[PDB]
RNA sequence: GGACCCGGUGAAAUUGAACUGGCCGUGAAGAUGCGGCCUACCCGUGGCAGGACGAAAAGACCCCGUGGAGCUUUACUGCAG
RNA sequence: GGGGGAUGACCCCAGGCGGUAGGGGAGCGUUCCCGAUGCCGAUGAAGGCCGACCCGCGAGGGCGGCUGGAGGUAAGGGAAGUGCGAAUGCCGGCAUGAGUAACGAUAAAGAGGGUGAGAAUCCCUCUCGCCGUAAGCCCAAGGGUUCCUACGCAAUGGUCGUCAGCGUAGGGUUAGGCGGGACCUAAGGUGAAGCCGAAAGGCGUAGCCGAAGGGCAGCCGGUUAAUAUUCCGGCCCUUCCCG
RNA sequence: GAGCUGGGGCUAGGAGUGAAAAGCUAACCGAGCCCGGAGAUAGCUGGUUCUCCCCGAAAUGACUUUAGGGUCAGCCUCAGG
RNA sequence: ACCGUGAGGGAAAGGUGAAAAGAACCCCGGGAGGGGAGUGAAAUAGAGCCUGAAACCGUGGGCUUACAAGCAGUCACGGCCCCGCAAGGGGUUGUGGCGUGCCUAUUGAAGCAUGAGCCGGCGACUCACGGUCGUGGGCGAGCUUAAGCCGUUGAGGCGGAG
RNA sequence: GGUCAAGAUGGUAAGGGCCCACGGUGGAUGCCUCGGCACCCGAGCCGAUGAAGGACGUGGCUACCUGCGAUAAGCCAGGGGG
């Protein structure tokens, strides 16, 4: 499940209602190809009178988003895709925007 | 009045049981068949 | 303004229950209440329950005023049938249908000008 | 007996015509001599029944 | 004990569609359905069984098929013995 | 068919035009391909529901409105799982008969009280009735949680259900002596040796397997919601091993 | 008593079994059931689906183990002469 | 699964939404179910969930019907309701005229001869290799390749045994 | 206004037909498919070192499927990967 973005990442929402808005990816769900970018794509769930918020009727949580819906931010502006540099010894991500690391 | 099914557990295994089947070439093929079909039970139970 | 209750999947035959629904249609809720209690049929119970749930829905929801109410409309439609095998002589086996009703009472405010 | 059978499926018209007598009639009802409510005659009220004898007690 | 009435549950064969009367005729020769005439307000319930050539079962009788099967023998041709 | 000579579609004129088996000829529609990296499309595809409207002899094609929510696919050509009303056709759905017959032994019910949203139908009491070489009790087959208890009533129960052999969950089956096996052999079965058979396989003395028969040591009572010759109490016994 | 019966066994498809009916052999036995040869064969019965336009039959001859089936001829049609 | 002692036979049954955001809470009710509230672009997309045809069942409305008789239609006029400026049209049906169901098999069927309860799906003249006519084209005293071989975004060409 | 003889026409629907509208039932139709089907490549044995195929088990809670074997939704090492 190859993905692109990870939990630390800082991503922009590229489409939909929340289009335009940068936030940080809170979690990542490879099984669903979905990222949760709170605060973004919040929604109202109703809830019952059991313990905590017994009195509480509603709770605002935030929905996952299709992973394709977002792009890594690149500590210059709004983009990139990404590239992969090997060098020595190994491993990578690299903003092809260009050209920056990808940090944490 | 007396019907055709008169269950007796000894008779069943002695007649349609696994070791009956394996004695006779005829019987062995009933196993070969039942397996190739993918039957869940090669042989009745008791 | 008007209010409504609908019972769904009531296990009863429409023909049977449709009969008592006829019995109270276009009646003030106070006579309709009276009749169903003293009407002798199994489907009187079920219909009164709908009438009521629609009386409640009148005052409590649509701001109706109970003492002005009558039955504007009512009817029972036929929900899906419960089919059971019934075995028979010389090994025959029919299938009986236990039928199912969708009961509807619709309430209105008597002109009460 | 040779087992008679209907010869022709009967029509909607004719069955519903059959049924033209099947309508129910509402219960005949009188106001109770005391209580607010309605009762069928020559009977004791479900609620607070009579005078000349001990009625079933909603009293 | 059923059948009948009331409350509960609720099948079945069958079913081209029906707004499905009587007589004398006619018609593939036995007409609710065509002609003439007679009779007849609409709808049921309990009943009888004369009719719908009523239901059931692609007639078992009969004949057809260069259809089948069991049986026989100094039919034919083989085989065991 | 004959004129007009557009070389035919157009225009006059004149004739033919009932039809089963069957022959011929033109078209319509459906699925797919090329056209297509195109074009139509959310300002709404396919499909659906209406139309008294337009074009076509007709099969059909348009158009408008409603529904519907992501596909559709010209002109021109190609290829076929291509058009249903019937086959006691096949598969499904839903009708009629009909609120009809029936509700499964004519042993038989009645009342009071309880519980519960709801009671002829569940629980308790009293009365009445039926079985009693059973319709009572115990064992073997066979069945396989149906057992006991708590919660429960959608369905199963031929009505009803608060109940159940039903749903959920928890619990419950205790053996040296009872039954079977670490014993015996029976019909049969299997089978060293042996024999026969194209192959598969058939036979066969010994042996071995095979039981409701032979052989072998536990009786009475108490206990649990549910097990008891199994646990417990008392009284007895068997076999192996070692002194 | 040529009695009835439980448990354990043996015999089967041209085969078994039968105090004999062609009985019985897993609710249809003048030859069990299942799967296969297999879409056996069926000169028979049924059924064969959009539209328009032109023409338009036969139910006779001859031969036929043929007679409700065929072959040739006759009668329909279409193309060229 | 289920059916059969057994060998063996052998089904049905897919779809909310872009996302559960899968309807807190209140009301009738024993629950089921519904009504508000809420979510949603949409909730007759609400889980018995896309579209949602037809038989079939039901509620409401218009016209009609209790001295007429019938393959249920059809032609005419008239009444009532609807739409339209009008002339006009849609609905319904009172009366009058005419009127022997579909298919199949037959010399001949409304036939009292077969088939069909009704609706929706499925359901029957094909394909290969030969042949024989016709037709559209290529070449013409000639025509033509088969296997195979080379080559290929679904690219062709070679090959003369026959 | 109203007595009165003849004539004569209208509404009426227990129920039923046709039309229209809105639903119930039912699941056709269109679209969707990661299932099937055909060809062409590729690849082609396993088994006493106990196969193929099973039984019974195996999770803190576990009905079934999948995995796995009392070391039981897994143990050791190498490669991969981030
Ligand atoms: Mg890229
Ligand atoms: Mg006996
Ligand atoms: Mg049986
Ligand atoms: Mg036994
Ligand atoms: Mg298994
Ligand atoms: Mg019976
Ligand atoms: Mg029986
Ligand atoms: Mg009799
Ligand atoms: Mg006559
Ligand atoms: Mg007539
Ligand atoms: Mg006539
Ligand atoms: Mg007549
Ligand atoms: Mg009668
Ligand atoms: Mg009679
Ligand atoms: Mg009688
Ligand atoms: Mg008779
Ligand atoms: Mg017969
Ligand atoms: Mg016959
Ligand atoms: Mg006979
Ligand atoms: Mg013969
Ligand atoms: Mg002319
Ligand atoms: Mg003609
Ligand atoms: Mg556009
Ligand atoms: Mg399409
Ligand atoms: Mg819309
Ligand atoms: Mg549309
Ligand atoms: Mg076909
Ligand atoms: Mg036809
Ligand atoms: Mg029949
Ligand atoms: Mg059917
Ligand atoms: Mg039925
Ligand atoms: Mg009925
Ligand atoms: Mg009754
Ligand atoms: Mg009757
Ligand atoms: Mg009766
Ligand atoms: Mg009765
Ligand atoms: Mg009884
Ligand atoms: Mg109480
Ligand atoms: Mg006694
Ligand atoms: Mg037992
Ligand atoms: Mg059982
Ligand atoms: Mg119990
Ligand atoms: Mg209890
Ligand atoms: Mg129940
Ligand atoms: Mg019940
Ligand atoms: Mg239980
Ligand atoms: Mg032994
Ligand atoms: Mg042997
Ligand atoms: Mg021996
Ligand atoms: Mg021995
Ligand atoms: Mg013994
Ligand atoms: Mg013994
Ligand atoms: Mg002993
Ligand atoms: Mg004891
Ligand atoms: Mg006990
Ligand atoms: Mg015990
Ligand atoms: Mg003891
Ligand atoms: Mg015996
Ligand atoms: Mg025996
Ligand atoms: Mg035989
Ligand atoms: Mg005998
Ligand atoms: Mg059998
Ligand atoms: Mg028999
Ligand atoms: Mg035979
Ligand atoms: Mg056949
Ligand atoms: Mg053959
Ligand atoms: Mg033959
Ligand atoms: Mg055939
Ligand atoms: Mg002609
Ligand atoms: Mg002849
Ligand atoms: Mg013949
Ligand atoms: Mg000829
Ligand atoms: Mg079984
Ligand atoms: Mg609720
Ligand atoms: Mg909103
Ligand atoms: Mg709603
Ligand atoms: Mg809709
Ligand atoms: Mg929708
Ligand atoms: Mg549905
Ligand atoms: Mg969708
Ligand atoms: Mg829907
Ligand atoms: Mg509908
Ligand atoms: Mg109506
Ligand atoms: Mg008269
Ligand atoms: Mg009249
Ligand atoms: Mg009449
Ligand atoms: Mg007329
Ligand atoms: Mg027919
Ligand atoms: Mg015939
Ligand atoms: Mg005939
Ligand atoms: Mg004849
Ligand atoms: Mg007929
Ligand atoms: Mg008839
Ligand atoms: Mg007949
Ligand atoms: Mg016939
Ligand atoms: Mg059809
Ligand atoms: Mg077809
Ligand atoms: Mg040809
Ligand atoms: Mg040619
Ligand atoms: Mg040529
Ligand atoms: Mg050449
Ligand atoms: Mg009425
Ligand atoms: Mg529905
Ligand atoms: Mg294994
Ligand atoms: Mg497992
Ligand atoms: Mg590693
Ligand atoms: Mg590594
Ligand atoms: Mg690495
Ligand atoms: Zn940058």
């Amino acid at each position: 499940v190859k993905m692109h973005v990870k939990k630390g990442d800082t991503v922009l929402v590229a489409s939909g209602k929340y289009k335009g808005r940068v936030g940080k990816v809170k979690e990542v769900l490879p099984k669903k190809y979905a990222v949760i970018v709170e605060g973004v794509n919040i929604v109202k769930k109703a809830v019952r009178v059991s313990p905590k918020y017994p009195q509480g009727g509603f709770i605002e949580k935030e929905a996952p988003l299709h992973a394709s819906k977002v792009r890594p931010i690149c500590p210059a502006c709004g983009k990139p895709t990404r590239v992969r540099k090997k060098f020595l010894e190994n491993g990578k991500k690299i903003r092809v925007c260009a050209k920056c690391g990808g940090a944490l | 009045m007396k019907r055709t099914w008169q269950p007796n557990r000894r008779k069943r295994a002695k007649t349609h049981g696994f070791r009956a089947r394996m004695r006779t070439p005829g019987g062995r093929k009933v196993l070969k068949r039942r397996r190739q079909k993918g039957r869940w039970r090669l042989t009745p139970a008791v | 303004m008007e209010a409504k209750a609908i019972a769904r999947y009531v296990r009863i035959s429409p023909r049977k229950v449709r009969l008592v629904v006829d019995l109270i249609r276009g009646k003030s809720l106070e006579e309709a209440r009276n009749i169903l209690r003293y009407t002798n049929k199994r489907g009187a119970y079920f219909v009164a329950k709908v009438l009521e749930s629609a009386a409640a829905n009148a005052v409590n929801n649509h701001d109706m005023l109970e003492d002005r109410l009558y039955v504007k409309a009512a009817y029972v439609d036929e929900g899906p049938a419960l089919k059971r095998v019934l075995p028979r002589a010389r090994g025959r086996a029919d299938i009986i249908k236990k039928r199912t009703s969708h009961i509807t009472v619709i309430l209105g405010e008597k002109h009460g000008k | 007996a040779k087992h008679p059978v209907p010869k022709k499926k009967t029509s909607k018209a004719r069955r519903d015509a059959r049924r033209s007598h099947h309508a129910l009639t509402p219960p005949t009802l009188v106001p109770c001599p005391e209580c607010k409510a309605m009762k069928p005659p020559h009977t004791v009220c479900p609620e607070c029944g009579y005078y000349a004898g001990r009625k079933v007690l909603e009293v």
